[PDB]
C-alpha cells in the first residue's frame, strides 16, 4: 500500500513522448524484425541463398523506400543483426529510421518454450540480462521495444497457468524496458488455430487481456509509455462461418473497451495470417467502429506490409524500384485505414 | 513465425 | 477458457439502457439510502425524533421537490424501508420518482464487518438470499442497486487480504445483480482519514481500481451494465499540502484512466466529507480536466446534496418548501458540475502552522 | 508484511484442544445436521410423517445411544433445530453429546448458490452475521462449525472462478468462527458425479486443496484449530474402470500430502454415496496406506452411520433399542477403522458390467 | 481442470529417489557452490589470490577429505566451473563426489536483479536456456539443482509483488529442471537483516512459503522430486532480543508444519551468517523440537560447513590435512544434528 | 443432499 | 455513515 | 553473496 516510484517524472514525460510519436495520427509500425530462422523461410520462398547482405539488402530496400511512407510510418522494429547493419550510404539503420521520421524498436525476446504440465501451451524466454540489452539498445538508437507472448485456443487451452505466466512475464519485460527509457510494446499474441468462432476469440480475448493489465498493475507499468500489440477479434482459421469486417471490428472493439485503460498510448494491431488487403480493410473497420476508443487504433504490421514486395524483388536488384513501390502502397493503405479512410481498389452463394 |  | 453466456443480448441491452439512463449527460445520483442507523444521527443533528414517519416525511421532501431537479437527477439510492414507503398522495416512492425521470436504487449490503488479523481493516456482508432480494426489488421498481465496500489507507493499509477480498465481494455483489437486471454500482471507497498526500491516495486508488476490475473480470461481470462509485483521489484529511482543485482533478482523472476501461459506462463519485460547495467544485474540476475521459463523470451525492436541506427542514412541517430549496440549489449545482459547467463565486487547519 | 495476531496464546489453546479432542485416536464426527429438507427425505423412506417431534425422536435416538459408542465419537454435527431440541432425559442435544465426551457442532452455511457464467457451478452462502450467530451458539455448547462447498467435475470445471470462489468463501467463515472460538471444519467436497477415472479425482483434489490451504493462509487462519472434510480420492460413480481399496487409499493420501500442511490437526472424510461398509474399509485402508501421514484420517459420516439405525427404526418405538444398537456397530466399525485396526474375519458394479458400453 | 502429466511414473521415480538420497538419514548437503565474484572475497580474506588454480585446489581440498565425510554428506552444490574441473589425480570432480557416496548438483541462477517500483527488492534471473543447461549438467554428472531468491524483511517488504514474482520464477525453475531428470532446490531465502523479532520473521516466513507451495502447485511441480531450503526462523541481525536454540527450533518447526506438504522430501536448511557451531546447535534444536515433522530437516551449508577449513588452509599446501580436518569435523557435527543427535562442546550478564 |  |  |  506505499508508493515507491518506478520513475520519475522526466523518465514519464520521455516514454510517453516516444508511445506518442509511434501512433501518431496516420501512423503505423513496420514490424521488419523476423528473427534469423524467420526470415530464412522468407527468402526462400523467393529462391535467394539466405546470406548477410540479401538480408541486409532486404531490408535496405523497404527501410530506404521514398518519402511517401515517411507520414505513414512512425515506428521500424528490426532484429538485433539489422539494428547494428548499414544502408549503401554508410548510415546505420536506425539512423536511416530518424531521418525519414520514424523511431526504432528492437525485439528483445528470445522466443517461446514449452510450459510443463500444459497441453502444448508455452510462455516466453528473454529476461536474462535485458536490463544491460536495453540500456546497449537504447545508446544505439533504440527507443521502443517488442516482447511476443504466444497463447493458444482449444479445449483446454489458454489454461489458467498459461495466461498467468505470460501477463507476468510481460510485465516482467515492460519494467525492465521502462527502466531504460525504452517503450515497451506488449504483446499477448491469441494465435487463429482452431475452429472456434468469433464469439470463443473475443471471450478468450477479453480474459488474456484483463491478466494482461493487472499484471502490469502488479509490476509498476507506467501504461502512458507503454503500446500493447494484440490480435484483432476473428474466427479461427478452421471456422465455417464466414463473419463480415463490420462485425470483426465490432468485436475487437468491444474487447478492447472492456479491457485496455485509456492510459494506453495505443494499440498497434498484428495481422496474423491475414491478407495484405484484408488486414488493411479490417484495420479500417475498426476505426470506423461506432463505439468510443480512446486509443490509437494502427497497425504493427511485417507480412501485411512486405507480402507483395517481398515477391516483386524475388532476389533481383533490377527489381528494387518495383518491390519498394508495393510496400508503399501498403504503407499507404494502412496509413489511410488507421484513420478510417481506405477504399481498396451470385458465384459468392 | 509471425508470417504463417 | 470456454464461455458460459452469463447474459443474453436482451439481458445486456436493458443493463446497458438503465447505466445510461443513470449518467445520462447533466444527470446525478441523489443517495438517501442512509440506514436507520445512520438516519438516526441526522434526526438527532436536527432535534428530531427518529420516528418512521419523520424518516418518510424527509425522505418525501426530497422525493417531491419540484420538476427544476427532474434534468438533474438521473437516479435515487433508497434503503429498504423507503423502497415501501408512499407519500401523501398515497404514491409508492419508487413511482413518485419514475414520474421525475429518475430511476430507482436500492441499497443491498449489510454493512461492513471487520477482517480478522488486520489492522482494523473491514469486508462488507450482505451477500446471503441477495439473489431472491434483488428479483423482488426489481419487481417492487428498482433498476440498479448499490453496495458500499471501505478500504483505508494507514501504515500497512489497505492490506493485500483487504484489496483482494472486497474486490472479490464486491464481482459476487455485481454478479447476482446483473442476474436480476439490476445494474450494480461498484462502490470500493478509500477513506481520506489521515495526513498522506495526493500522490499516496492516487497510487492506493489505482491499485485498489486495478484489483476491483480485474474481480469484476473474473466473475464475468458486463461492465457496460455497471456503474463505478470511487473516492475522488484527495490528499489526507490531516494532510500539510496545499493543492488546487486542478490538481485534485488531474490526480482523479488520471487514476481513473488507468484502471477503468472504457467499457465502464460512468463514475458516480462520492464526496466523503466535502462541503456541499466544495463536492461540486471539484466535480466541475474533474469534467474540465484536459484528458480523455470516456465515461460519464457525474455525482452520488447523500450529504452532499442533503446538507443544508436537512437544517432548513428541522422536523418543521413549515420548513417543507424552504428545505427542499436547498436540495434543488445542491442539485442544480451539481448537474452543471457534471457537465464542467459550474462557475460560483470565489477551512485549512492541517495546513496552516498549528499541524506543525 | 507486517503481523496483526488474529488470535491470541489462549485463542489458539482453545482452539487447538477442541480440534484434537474432535479427532482424538479412535473417535470420530456423527454428522446428524441434515435439514429439514433433507431428513425429510429420510423420514419418508420409511413411511414416516416428517414432524418435528419425529425428528427430535430421531435424533434422540442416535444421540443418546449406548454409552459403548462413546469411545467412538469425538463430535457430533446438528442442525439449527436440533441444537435447541431435548432428549426425553430432559436435558438439550448439547448437554447429551457433551455427557458422552462428544463435543457439540453446528452447520452454518446456508447452501449453495449458482455463479453466474459457468457451467452448472456454485459457490456458498451463509456469512452474513455469522460471527454473531457463532457467539451464540458457543454460549448454547457449540465449539465447532460445518461449512460445505461443492465443486463438479466435468468437461469444463472446476473452472478456477468457482475453485478461487469457494476457497475464499472457506476462509471467510474459518476465520468468522475462529474469532468467536468455534473450531471451523472446512469442507471442499468434489462430487464423485460423472465418469472421470480416479486419477482426474487425484488431480482436481490436489488442486482445490491448494488453493483451500493458499487462501487459508491469505485470511490468517490457524490451521491447528481447524478440521479438512474433504471428498475421499476415487473414481466417478460412472466410471467403468474397477480400482482396489487400497489404490483409493494411495490416490487419497497422495493428494493430502501433497497439499494438506503438517499443522492441520486432522481430516474427517465424508463419505458421498458409499455404503457404510465401503466407507469403513476404504477408510481403514486410507490409515493402512504406507504413507507418512502428518494428521488424524478419521470420519465424518451421515448415512454411513444412519442408514441401518434409520432402516431398523422403521418410525416404532419399539425399534429404539435394536437400532441404536445398528448405529453404535458402525460407530465401532470406523472407531477400528480410522485407527487402521478394522479387518473382518472371513473371505475379502452396474458401471462396470458391459451395460456401460 | 485437466490434468496433463508433465512427468511419467518413471520420470518421478528417478526425481524421487534422488531427493531421497541426497537427504537419506544421517546426510546434508555441502555448499560449495559459490560464485566467483564471493569466492573471490573469500581468498581475499586468507591474503591468497584469486587464480583458477587456488580455487580448483581449494574446492579439491573439501571434496577429498577422507572417507569420515561419506556418511554425512548426502550431496555437494558447484558452481559451473568446478563441475568441469578435475582433483591432482586426474578424475573429475563430480566422479570424486559420486565415489565418495555424494550426489552432485549444480547452481543454476543467475544473480538477482531489481524490481523496479519496489524499495530495494529483487527477483531471480536465469530462465533462459535453462532447459538445455540442465539437460547438458545432467549429461556432465549433476543430478540436482539450486536456485537463490532472496526477499528482506523491512517497513513494507517483502511486498505482494516481490512474493509473488519470486514465487513464481521459483516454480518456473524447478518446473524446468524435473523436465530434464534435475531435483529442483527451492531456495526462498528471507534475508535475517534488520531488526525485526522472532514472531515477524516466523510471520514472514509462513507467508512466503505458503506463496511457494501455491506456485508451485500452478505450476505442476512433483514435490517428492523437490527440495526445500529456506532460512530458519530466527530474529533479525539488528535485533537487540536474544532467542534461546529452543525457540527457533519452536519458530522454524512451526513456520515449516503450517506451509510445507509432507510430500516435500526435504528441508536443507541454509545458515546465513550463523557461525558453524550455531547452525548446528540450531539445527539438532530444530530435529529436538516435540512437533510431528513428516520430512527430513537437514543442512545445506557454504560457510557454516568451510570456515574454519577456510582459515586453516590460508593458501597454504603445507596446511592441506589441518584444513581438511576443519571440515570433516563440520561434516561430522552435522550429521549428528540432522539427527538431533548433536552436543555442543555470570559474564553473560 | 448430503447422503446421496 | 457516508455522512462524515 | 551468501557467506557474510
Amino acid at each position: 500500500p506505499h508508493s515507491h516510484p518506478a520513475l520519475t517524472p522526466e523518465q514519464k514525460k520521455e516514454l510517453s513522448d516516444i508511445a506518442h510519436r509511434i501512433v501518431a495520427p496516420g501512423k503505423g509500425i513496420l514490424a521488419a524484425d523476423e528473427s534469423t530462422g524467420s526470415i530464412a523461410k522468407r527468402l526462400q520462398s523467393i529462391g535467394t541463398e539466405n546470406t548477410e547482405e540479401n538480408r541486409r539488402f532486404y531490408r535496405q530496400l523497404l527501410l530506404t523506400a521514398d518519402d511517401r511512407v515517411n507520414p505513414c510510418i512512425g515506428g521500424v522494429i528490426l532484429f538485433h543483426e539489422t539494428l547494428y547493419q548499414k544502408a549503401d550510404d554508410g548510415r546505420p539503420f536506425p539512423q536511416v529510421i530518424k531521418s525519414k521520421g520514424g523511431v526504432v524498436g528492437i525485439k528483445v525476446d528470445k522466443g517461446v518454450v514449452p510450459l510443463a504440465g500444459t497441453n502444448g501451451e508455452t510462455t516466453t524466454q528473454g529476461l536474462d540480462g535485458l536490463s544491460e540489452r536495453c540500456a546497449q539498445y537504447k545508446k544505439d538508437g533504440a527507443d521502443f521495444a517488442k516482447w511476443r507472448c504466444v497463447l493458444k485456443i482449444g479445449e483446454h487451452t489458454p489454461s489458467a497457468l498459461a495466461i498467468m505466466e505470460n501477463a507476468n512475464v510481460l510485465a516482467r519485460y515492460a519494467s525492465i524496458c521502462q527502466q531504460n527509457g525504452i517503450v515497451p510494446i506488449v504483446e499477448p499474441e491469441i494465435l487463429p488455430d482452431g475452429d472456434h468462432d468469433l464469439k470463443r476469440c473475443q471471450y478468450v480475448t477479453e480474459k488474456v487481456l484483463a491478466a494482461v493489465y493487472k499484471a502490469l498493475s502488479d509490476h509498476h507499468i507506467y501504461l502512458e509509455g507503454t503500446l500493447l500489440k494484440p490480435n484483432m477479434v476473428t474466427p479461427g482459421h478452421a471456422c465455417t462461418q464466414k463473419y463480415s469486417h463490420e462485425e470483426i471490428a465490432m468485436a475487437t472493439v468491444t474487447a478492447l473497451r472492456r479491457t485496455v485503460p485509456p492510459a494506453v498510448t495505443g494499440v498497434t494491431f498484428l495481422s496474423g495470417g491475414q491478407s495484405e488487403e484484408e488486414a488493411s480493410i479490417n484495420l479500417n473497420a475498426i476505426n470506423k467502429c461506432p463505439l468510443l476508443k480512446p486509443w490509437a487504433l494502427t497497425f504493427s504490421y511485417g507480412r501485411a506490409l512486405q507480402a507483395s514486395a517481398l515477391k516483386a524483388w524475388g532476389g533481383k536488384k533490377e527489381n528494387l524500384k518495383a518491390a519498394q513501390e508495393e510496400y508503399v502502397k501498403r504503407a499507404l493503405a494502412n496509413s489511410l485505414a488507421c484513420q478510417g479512410k481506405y477504399t481498396p481498389s451470385n458465384h459468392a452463394y | 513465425d509471425e508470417w504463417d
